[PDB]
């Protein structure tokens, strides 16, 4: 039974490193379009005033 | 708030689980155990070694030794009950 | 643990193991018998479950 328990995570821990790696960027890489959000909302009011 | 990391924390987790207590038990129970009936000491040589190999071994384990004991009394007819009380 | 499996498959003295060898393999087996007598736990349970008492009729 302990053969299976050890073999459950024989391949997991090293494959979780790239998992832990990429998950960090994919979470904390949302700032570039956050600034684009600032200019996208800047565009809407620019359209809004001229439409007004 | 961030990426949690409980995939790799068994280096200190493999001590408190119940199977680990059995794990450290039976592995010690295995290494020194004799492989294939080695060191059985089948050649018994102590005083009446011949008796140790015919009936005293236990393969027969029957009434022959008491039959031998009874015959010894029969052979002692003129030593205990005759010529004496 | 794989070596343990290879260890157990060809090292099974289920018919020729020595209890004194069990004393050698674990001093606890030796240790647990002395204080058993001194403390007064003369009766030993846990036998009739596996082997019957083998009472004559």
């Amino acid at each position: 039974d302990r053969i299976d328990s050890v073999s459950q995570l024989q391949n997991v821990a090293e494959t979780t490193k790239v998992l832990f790696d990429v998950s960090k960027e994919t979470v904390e890489l949302e700032s570039e379009a956050f600034e684009l959000k600032q200019k996208v909302e800047l565009a809407h009011e620019a359209k809004a005033v001229l439409d007004s | 708030v961030s990426t949690l990391i409980p995939p790799k924390v068994v280096s200190s987790k493999n001590i408190g689980s119940a199977p680990n207590a059995k794990r450290i038990a039976n592995v010690v129970h295995f290494y020194k155990s004799l492989p294939q009936g080695p060191a059985p000491a089948i050649k018994a040589n102590t005083r009446l070694a011949r008796y140790k190999a015919k009936y005293f071994d236990g393969d027969n384990a029957s009434g022959k030794p008491l039959w031998h004991f009874a015959l010894g009394i029969i052979a002692f007819g003129y030593s205990m009950e005759y010529y004496f009380h | 643990l794989q070596s343990t499996l290879d260890n157990i498959q060809s090292a099974r003295p289920f018919d020729e193991l020595t209890v004194d060898d069990l004393t050698k393999i674990k001093p606890e087996i030796d240790a647990k018998v002395e204080e058993m007598v001194k403390k007064g736990k003369w009766d030993v349970p846990g036998y009739k479950d596996r082997f019957g008492n083998l009472n004559v009729m």
